[PDB]
């Protein structure tokens, strides 16, 4: 499942033609190399959907450690120790 | 955008009453701030302030709308920004809230009684709280309740804040159209204008013109809440949607105010507290003591009065006065409700 | 709370100095809660400017709980990070140790 990264991002770089025929999209790559100096899968969402997602992630934020905090004011652990302390008292 | 051209600013332009301070106007805002229509002149200019406040500091910071709106402004058009602009469903429930003006305490014990009290009073209905909005006594005790349910409850509390924007601490800071700057949750403690509470998730701070001073759209938000009320609710079968008072440490107008919402037609019901102090344990030691309502024994009558000279120190004719106020207030007291701190008051 | 609590009270309101002052010794102390109640009074006249040079201190020496508190009261982390102050907090060699050299 890590590995798979790798496959996809060197399949998307490497070109179209087969290996046979690659030589033709190559000699494109080259000729359009030089003729360009003669002459990561992004998504590049735009500033309100940046709005979106930060807001999204601020909610995600907030309720992982408001669940982490509340799964810990619920197991069976601190309750009987909350329930020593108060008998103490 | 739309919101530019529907509603209004007030561009207060005064014949300069210079008075005590020559800066201060008829309206007390600045020498160059100048530019009612009466004897301050203004003269309606377009809305030029909308947007976000993060609320930069105070800890956690919280994304809240605001507006910036006149005083004199359609009714109906409000709740448009309400719904449409700002996203918020209808009400299922109105919880006005009106208080002590000053910043004053409550006892402790009251204190997170009403605090976890009003907070699913919100949650459960999906009710709208419309409130004043800066930190000032009863909103901030209210905002201390906000940062109280947003400890624990995934919910978000659709609380309107209906304060002064004449009472905006840092008017440039959240001046601009369509712009959304964070407000300082900074307060100076000699800053004369307040900090609005963060934890309000939403603005109407509108404007009659002036600057300095408060009341700005106290008359407003009270026919904002008729005609919201006027609106069916989502079932329709003979109501609208209720709206509910409640008061805590009033100021003494709001015996008035309460007055005025069982004088409007229909009678919004009231609820006050117990141990909270001024208004609202004279109108409840009032209830108490009603017997027919505006039948209160004479006894009790003039010791009204002297309680109102002593905590609103009125001279005692003039609370003695705000005593027949508050036997037509107790007359209805079948509107009315007490909050018996926990004991026997439900 | 114990009696650690009404002696840092003590210490805290019998020197009687300014706010500044009370919340460096504060800091050294590490009591959080203690400062948190006394020295950030309600309304208490907290001189200006010295809530960003006693945030300085707090995280050069790791006072995670003095952190929390001056950004809970209003000290906008924003406004704390200028160029100079970022450079003075890379440039310290206080409190734990560290890699960087």
């Amino acid at each position: 499942k890590f590995q798979r990264y790798q496959l996809i991002m060197t399949f998307h770089e490497r070109p179209v033609l087969p290996p046979p025929l690659i030589i033709f999209s190559h000699m494109t790559m080259i000729f359009q190399h030089l003729c360009c100096r003669w002459r990561g899968l992004k998504l590049f969402i735009t500033d309100d959907e940046l709005k979106k997602v930060h807001d999204f992630e601020e909610q995600c934020i907030e309720e992982y450690f408001r669940e982490k905090d509340d799964r810990f004011n619920s197991s069976n652990d601190e309750r009987i120790r909350v329930t020593s302390e108060r008998v103490e008292n | 955008s739309w919101i530019e051209r529907a509603f209004y600013k007030r561009e207060c332009v005064h014949i300069i009453p210079s008075t005590k301070d020559p800066h201060r106007c008829c309206c007390g805002r600045l020498i160059g701030q100048h530019v009612w229509s009466i004897s301050k002149h203004t003269q309606l200019s377009p809305t030029d302030a909308f947007g976000t406040i993060e609320f930069q500091g105070g800890g956690h910071s919280n994304k809240a709308m605001y507006v910036r709106v006149s005083f004199d402004t359609k009714p109906d058009l409000l709740l448009h920004l309400m719904t449409k602009e700002w996203q918020l469903e209808l009400p299922k429930l109105l919880i006005s809230v009106h208080g002590g003006l000053q910043n004053f305490e409550l006892q402790p014990k009251l204190k997170q009684v009403f605090g976890k009290g009003l907070i699913k009073a919100a949650m459960t209905t999906g009710a709208w709280i419309f409130t004043g909005g800066v930190n000032t006594g009863v909103i901030r005790h209210v905002g201390d309740a906000l940062k109280d349910h947003a400890s624990k409850s995934r919910g978000k509390i659709c609380t309107i804040g209906i304060a002064p924007w004449g009472i905006v601490e840092n008017q440039e800071d959240l001046i601009g159209r369509d712009v959304v700057r964070p407000y300082q949750t900074m307060s100076n403690p000699m800053s004369k204008l307040t900090v609005l509470n963060s934890m309000h998730s939403h603005f109407i701070l509108a404007d009659n013109g002036t600057t300095g001073k408060y009341g700005a759209e106290v008359k407003l938000r009270r026919q904002l809440e008729k005609h919201i009320s006027l609106q069916k609710i989502n079932t329709r079968i003979g109501q609208g949607v209720p709206v509910v008072a409640l008061i805590v440490e009033g100021g003494p107008n709001v015996i008035s105010i309460v007055l005025e919402y069982l004088r409007d037609t229909p009678p919004v019901p009231v609820v006050v507290c117990d141990g909270s102090g001024r208004a609202s344990d004279i109108l409840a030691f009032g209830h108490k003591y009603s017997e027919e309502g505006g039948l209160i024994n004479e006894s009790l009558r003039d010791q009204l009065l002297v309680t109102i000279q002593k905590t609103f120190t009125y001279t005692r004719t003039q609370a003695q006065h705000l005593f027949i106020i508050l036997m037509e207030c107790m007359k209805k007291k079948e509107l009315i409700t007490v909050f018996r701190m926990g004991s026997e008051g439900h | 709370q114990d009696i650690d609590l009404a002696i840092l009270t003590a210490l805290l309101k019998g020197a009687n100095a300014s706010a500044p002052d009370q919340l460096s010794l504060a800091l050294a102390w590490n009591r959080v809660d203690i400062a948190r109640s006394q020295i950030f009074i309600y309304g208490q006249q907290w001189p200006v400017g010295s809530l960003e040079q006693a945030m300085l201190d707090a995280l050069v020496l790791d006072r995670v709980d003095f952190v929390k508190l001056l950004i809970e009261n209003g000290v906008s982390m924003h406004r704390f990070l200028t160029i100079s102050r970022l450079e003075e907090l890379y440039n310290t060699r206080h409190g734990p140790s560290n890699t960087l050299y």
